[PDB]
Parts: C-alpha cells; structure tokens; sequence
C-alpha cells in the first residue's frame, strides 16, 4: 500500500535508474513497476506472481479415474512450495504432494512417470510430449514416434519393380452444408 | 484468460463479470479450436508419408549436388544450410510484459521432428522418387528418374543422358544463385515477417487496448474501487468492463478471420507437397513458372518453402510449315 | 470389409457428426443467455418494467436489449464464418465429384491413395460419402538395371518400359508391373552414337 496505493505483488530489489523529480515507475500499459519507499529512499520493482492453466489428462470415466494433473508454463519449484493450508488457489492441494513429478518444455505433469519407449501419440501433452494410459495400471508419459526408421538402398544400378498389386477401397467422408435456420 | 485481462486481481470484478454470463466460456471455446486447427495443419501438411527415411550415407548423385539441402551433419540440428538462412532471417521484454493472462503455447511438432519429416521427404524422393507416395517405396538410379520426368514434359529421353553433365551444372550454377538470392533481398521471406509481425502488432494493440479510460474516469480498477464509493463506482466499472469486453470480441473475431486465411494457406500448401513432390504435375502455373520437373521442401518458422525446378526453352529459330 | 469396418469402430462418421454437433451447441447456448442481467436488476422484462420508474426504466432495457442484440450478432458472425468453411469443403466435393466419379483424375493423392481407378459416391445426412477404388503394387523384387544398350555401335533407349536383368539375361519391362518382354526394335530407338 505504498503512499496510498492498494496493489499486490511481489517486491525485489531494482537498479533502474530515476531522474531526481522522479518518483514512480510506468510501463505500455499504465501499470506502475517501481516505486520510492517513502521513509527510505530505494528502488523496488513490482513483478506479479506466478500463474498460469491446468489441464487434466483422464482417460474415459468407463475405464478408470486416475488423472495427471499438468502445470503448463510455471517453474516446477513453486507447487512444491505451493504445499500449504490456504495459500493455493485450487482446492485440490492435497495431490500436489502426489506422484513423480515430471519437467517438460510446456510445465510439470504431476501425476505420470516418464518411460523411454516410443509408441504412437494418443494425448498430446505439448512440444513432443504424449501421455497414455497402460497396464497394475497407470498413465504413463513418453516421447512421439513419427514412425519406423526404414533404410532403402541405392545405388548406380539397382531398380526395384513390383510384381504383384491390390486393388483397396478407402472412404472419403466431406461434409456438404449445415443445418438451415431462421430467426 | 479472461478474469485476468478483463478483471484486475480484483475479487469484486470477478462477480460482475459472471452477472454477464457466459461470455468468456465462449471466447475459451473459439481461441481453443484455432489452437488445434492449427496443429492439424503442420500435422496433415508434414506428415503425408509415416515412415522415416534416413539420408543415403554417400552424396554422389549422378553429378548433381544435394549439400545444401541434405542434412548438415555439423550441427547437432539436421538443418541445412538453406534451412540454416531461413530460420536466421525470420529472427522470430514485450513477452515479459504479457503478465496479463496472454500465453503462447509451444507447438506439438518442435522443430527436430519438423526437420525430420523434411529430411525424409527430401531423402526419400532422390533416391526412390514419385513411387513412396502411392504404396511401397522403390529405389531407382537418380539421373533415371529425371529421364522419367522429362518425359512428361513431351520431349524424348534422349536428352538428359545425351547432356548429362551441363545439366548437373546449370543445377549447381542453379542452386548456388538461389542461396545468395535469398540472402541477398531483405524481403524475400518478407510475407513470412509479415504474418509474425501481424500476430504481435494484434497482441500489442490488444495490451494497450486496457490503458485506454473507454469513457470511465480512470483505466486502474484498484485506485476506481479504493477512491468512488460500490454504489456509483459500479457504474465506471461497467464501461470499462464492457469496453474491455467489446476489445477481446474483435480480438478474437480478428483471429478467426486470419486463422481461416492461414488455413486456405495451408490446404493449397498441402496440395503443392503432395502434387509437385510426390509426383510430375501438369497443371499451368502451379509447380513453377514452365514445365515442371520436380520440387523441394524446405521448413521455416510458420511456413514452408519450395524449390520448384521447371524446364524453359531458351533460342528460337523460325521455318515454313506445311 | 468396408461393411464391418463402419460398424466395428465408433469414430469413423467423426466429421458429420461434429458439425451437427457444432450446431446444437451454438443453438443451445443461443438460447440460453435469456436468463442472464447483463449488469442490470433482473432478467425478466416485465419485472424490469414493472419496479423501476420510467426515467431508468430505459437505462436498463437498453442494457437487455443492446446485450441480447449482441447475442444475435455473435451468433450471426459464427454462422457466416462456419457457412464459409462449409462452402470451401462443399467446392471440394463438385470436384472430387466433377473428376474422380465421371472419370479418371491423375492428381496425385487425390481420388484416394495410390493410383486411382474409380469411385463410388453414396449420401450420408447433410453430406457425402465417397468409396474410391484405387491400385496399390505390394510385393517387390529388385534387379540390375542400365540406361541404354549399345549393339550396332549405336544406343537403344527404350520406347515404353525400362531395361532390367535377371543376371543372365537383359528384357525391357512395364514401370508399375513385372512384365519381362524380349527387347526389339519395336521397344527401342536410337539415339546417336554409343560413346
Ligand atoms: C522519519 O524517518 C526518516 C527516515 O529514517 C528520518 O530521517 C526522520 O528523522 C524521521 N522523523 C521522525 C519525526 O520520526
Ligand atoms: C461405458 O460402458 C457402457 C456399457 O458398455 C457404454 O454404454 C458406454 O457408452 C461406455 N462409455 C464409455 C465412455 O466407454
Ligand atoms: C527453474 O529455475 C531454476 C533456477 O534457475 C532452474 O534451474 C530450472 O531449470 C527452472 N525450471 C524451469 C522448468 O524453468
Ligand atoms: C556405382 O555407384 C556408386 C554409388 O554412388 C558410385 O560411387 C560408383 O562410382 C558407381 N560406379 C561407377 C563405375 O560409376
Ligand atoms: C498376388 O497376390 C494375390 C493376393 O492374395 C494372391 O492371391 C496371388 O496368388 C498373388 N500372385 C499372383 C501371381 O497373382
Ligand atoms: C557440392 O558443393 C559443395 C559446396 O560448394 C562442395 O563442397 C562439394 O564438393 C560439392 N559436391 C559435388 C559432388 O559437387
Ligand atoms: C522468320 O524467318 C524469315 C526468313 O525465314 C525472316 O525473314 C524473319 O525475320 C523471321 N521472323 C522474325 C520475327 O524474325
Ligand atoms: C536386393 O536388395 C537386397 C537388400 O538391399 C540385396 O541384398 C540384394 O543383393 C538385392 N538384389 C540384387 C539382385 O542385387
Ligand atoms: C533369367 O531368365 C531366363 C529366362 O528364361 C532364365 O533362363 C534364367 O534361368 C534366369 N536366371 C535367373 C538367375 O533367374
């Protein structure tokens, strides 16, 4: 509540320079990012705190109801020291001391173990992450398979020539218009 | 996120904006779908063939050169060097600034399987050619499969043997011209700077947007709320909130209108890969200025780059005709 | 095999029903913002008639009526972005339905994968469902192959085929198919001197 001013933030020290006649501090957007203590003259920049989403990665509510909560975007320290009686916002506290933690490019998916096999991608955790469900059942985290490596020769004399075919059938399904309506 | 752009910190905001309804649900809903519409591009347009080529171990390719295209084995990213120019070029504290509920998730596809897939298209057609796009790949000599492609053009095979090597050096004469081209004008990527600086002019507009008073006394809610008494104070919180509201909508409007764009973009881009590389096309003005021969793709940030090579008839004399 | 395949996995008809979906939801929650203040005292309209006195009674149904119109417009602006979209796959059905049914089109990947050989459309509720039939080459062998065969001191490029050898013996053969024929002057033409 600095000299009359209701904010929340966080406070650390600034080496920003002000000019003598100088007392705050104002960025693009009209929000004050530095202010002069008024007992002792100092620099404080205000930084807010740390947010950001929170998906859920369930499988189907038939096969099961263990989840993997995933913290996108934040440093993975904090819901360590988010551990707390009323100082977290989400109600559901108690599973932030829960299963391995795990660090990602995207955020901290608390709640699966990593393996280092690679299968096809069934839930896309985000930048090359994908996590399923697997069987003594758990959801499990891995890394995607774009597929399986092949290695076709070559060479200044090698052809390859079919000797045999199978004619397939495939569909192709395209929607034509929507639904007329009125008002 | 809504409650934090339109909102402050500020509880008492949070209850007036749910008074309005579902308006940020809807909003959630729409900026979602063009996040996986926009997975689903890169998806359908990389991803055409599911098995992963590797790069021959040896370069010597009838004559031609493939160094700037093939993978660099140097460093640890299989970028090439034209790849290594393009992505240098697009060169994309204002992202420390957006504190204000705005984010930008990472890509599904980081950028090493984006290169893989390019190295696989790219090194699957100089050694198999138009055949691993239909069903099994196949392997065949590279200076034969382009006698299979002149071929389609009308004129008899008897070309590209009979002048082998000239055509291996005006490709290499080709290939080097196109690299300096391409560092040379500072707006040969421009369109590609132009669809990032798009995203971030509309992302700062949509910042500066909340400093603006929309017809209220002040643009801070904690001072509106500390220094006006609930009962008059609801009313200039209105215009802000309405004002901000109306701010998000054209925000979101905006982004649907250039994301239908980009996908238009991206289905034509689709089709170029899956018609001028995986196979001889014949239309007019599709696959490069003249009789198309074959393409090249190359990754950039937000798009792709094709090197199409067409076939164009040089001196004329002129006869009497019967 | 397409008959079990349809009935077998429950996500195949994915594409038509998102849109009938997209739809009910968009009516759904259209009609559902009636029960909503939009910043005033209540959402009943003779109510907001009836307690207020004439001078605000305005300054408040201004407020329903601005907001509902709002409701309208945005829903108007998500039909004509959807119609638009629906329009850009409708023009990509005349096509497909223009080239692969009434005839043969060689744009590759295009009337299904692989080579295409026909199709069959068939209706399905507000759209269409297309059955192409396509010719995929499967089992493979490789041998050794050269660009041109010099005999009289001249070379020989093949007319329509290409030159293959068992090891012991050299033939000319079709491109998509095992089809080893004798190598003539009827498959071959000369092209200046072997050197
Ligand atoms: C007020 O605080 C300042 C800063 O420490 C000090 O210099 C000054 O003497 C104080 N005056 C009184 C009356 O406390
Ligand atoms: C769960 O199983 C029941 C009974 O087989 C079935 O009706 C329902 O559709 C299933 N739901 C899911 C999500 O699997
Ligand atoms: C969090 O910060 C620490 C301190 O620099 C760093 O070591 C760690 O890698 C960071 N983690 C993430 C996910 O950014
Ligand atoms: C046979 O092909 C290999 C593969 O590049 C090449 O290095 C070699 O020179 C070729 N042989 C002849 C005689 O050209
Ligand atoms: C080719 O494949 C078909 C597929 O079953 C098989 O029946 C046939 O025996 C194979 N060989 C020939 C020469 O058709
Ligand atoms: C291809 O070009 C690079 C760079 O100019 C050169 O180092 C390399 O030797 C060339 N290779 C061939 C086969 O010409
Ligand atoms: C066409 O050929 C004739 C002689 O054969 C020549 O006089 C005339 O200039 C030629 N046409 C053009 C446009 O040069
Ligand atoms: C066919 O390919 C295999 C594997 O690359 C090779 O071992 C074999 O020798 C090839 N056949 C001929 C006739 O060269
Ligand atoms: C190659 O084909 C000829 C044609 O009859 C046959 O006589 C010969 O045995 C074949 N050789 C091999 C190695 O298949």
């Amino acid at each position: 509540n600095f000299n009359g001013l209701k904010g929340t933030g966080v406070l650390t020290e600034s080496n920003k320079k002000f000019l003598p006649f100088q007392q705050f501090g104002r960025d693009i957007a009209d929000t004050t990012d530095a202010v002069r203590d008024p007992q002792t003259l100092e620099i404080l920049d205000i930084t807010p705190c740390s947010f950001g989403g929170v998906s859920v990665i369930t499988p189907g509510t038939n096969t099961s109801n263990q989840v993997a909560v995933l913290y996108q975007g934040v440093n993975c320290t904090e819901v360590p020291v988010a551990i707390h009686a009323d100082q977290l916002t989400p109600t559901w506290r108690v599973y932030s001391t829960g299963s391995n933690v795990f660090q990602t490019r995207a955020g901290c998916l608390i709640g699966a173990e990593y393996v280092n096999n690679s299968y096809e991608c069934d839930i896309p955790i985000g930048a090359g992450i994908c996590a399923s469900y697997q069987t003594s059942q758990s959801i499990i985290a891995y890394t995607m398979s774009l597929g399986a490596e092949n290695s076709v020769a070559y060479s200044n004399n090698s052809i390859a020539i079919p000797t045999n075919f199978t004619i397939s059938v495939t569909t192709e399904i395209l929607p034509v218009s929507m639904t007329k309506t009125s008002v | 996120d809504c409650t934090m752009y339109i909102c402050g910190d500020s509880t008492e905001c949070s209850n007036l904006l749910l008074q309005y309804g579902s308006f940020c649900t809807q909003l959630k809903r729409a900026l979602t779908g063009i996040a996986v519409e926009q997975d689903k591009n890169t998806q359908e347009v990389f991803a055409q063939v599911k098995q992963i080529y590797k790069t021959p171990p040896i370069k010597y390719f009838g004559g031609f050169n493939f160094s700037q295209i093939l993978p660099d084995p140097s460093k640890p990213s299989k970028r090439s060097p034209i790849e290594d120019l393009l992505f240098n070029k697009v060169t994309l504290l204002i992202c420390a600034q957006k504190f204000k509920g705005l984010t930008v998730l990472p890509p599904l596809l980081t950028d090493e399987m984006i290169a893989q897939y390019t190295s696989a298209l790219l090194a699957g057609t100089i050694t198999s050619g138009w055949t691993f796009g239909a069903g099994p790949a196949l392997q065949i000599p590279f200076p034969m499969q382009m006698a299979y492609r002149f071929n389609g053009i009308g004129v008899t095979q008897n070309v590209l043997y009979e002048n082998q090597k000239l055509i291996a050096n005006q490709f290499n004469s080709a290939i080097g011209k196109i690299q300096d081209s391409l560092s040379s004008t500072p707006s040969a990527l421009g369109k590609l700077q132009d669809v990032v600086n798009h995203n971030a002019q509309a992302l700062n507009t949509l910042v500066k947007q909340l400093s603006s008073k929309f017809g209220a006394i002040s643009s801070v809610l904690n001072d509106i709320f500390s220094r006006l008494d609930p009962p008059e104070a609801e009313v200039q919180i209105d215009r802000l909130i309405t004002g901000r509201l109306q701010s998000l909508q054209t925000y979101v409007t905006q982004q649907l209108i250039r994301a239908a764009e980009i996908r238009a973009s991206a289905n034509l881009a689709a089709t170029k890969m899956s018609e001028c590389v995986l196979g001889q096309s014949k239309r007019v003005d599709f696959c490069g200025k003249g009789y198309h021969l074959m393409s090249f793709p190359q990754s950039a940030p937000h798009g792709v780059v094709f090197l199409h090579v067409t076939y164009v008839p040089a001196q004329e004399k002129n006869f009497t005709t019967a | 095999k397409i008959q079990d395949s349809l009935s077998s996995t429950p996500s195949a008809l994915g594409k038509l029903q998102d849109v009938v979906n997209h739809n009910a939801q968009a009516l759904n929650t259209l009609v559902k913002q009636l029960s909503s203040k939009f910043g005033a005292i209540s959402s009943v309209l003779n109510d907001i008639f009836s307690r207020l006195d004439p001078p605000e009674a305005e300054v408040q149904i201004d407020r329903l009526i601005t907001g509902r119109l709002q409701s309208l417009q945005t829903y108007v602006t998500q039909q004509l972005i959807r119609a638009a979209e629906i329009r850009a796959s409708a023009n990509l059905a005349a096509t497909k339905m223009s080239e692969c049914v009434l005839g043969q089109s060689k744009r590759v990947d295009f009337c299904g994968k692989g080579y295409h050989l026909m199709s069959f459309p068939q209706s399905a509720p507000h759209g269409v469902v297309f059955l192409h039939v396509t010719y995929v080459p499967a089992q493979e062998k490789n041998f050794t192959t050269a660009p041109a065969i010099c005999h009289d001191g001249k070379a020989h490029f093949p007319r329509e085929g290409v030159f293959v050898s068992n090891g012991t013996h050299w033939f000319v053969t079709q491109r998509n198919f095992y089809e080893p024929q004798i190598i003539t002057t009827d498959n071959t033409f000369v092209s200046g001197n072997c050197d």
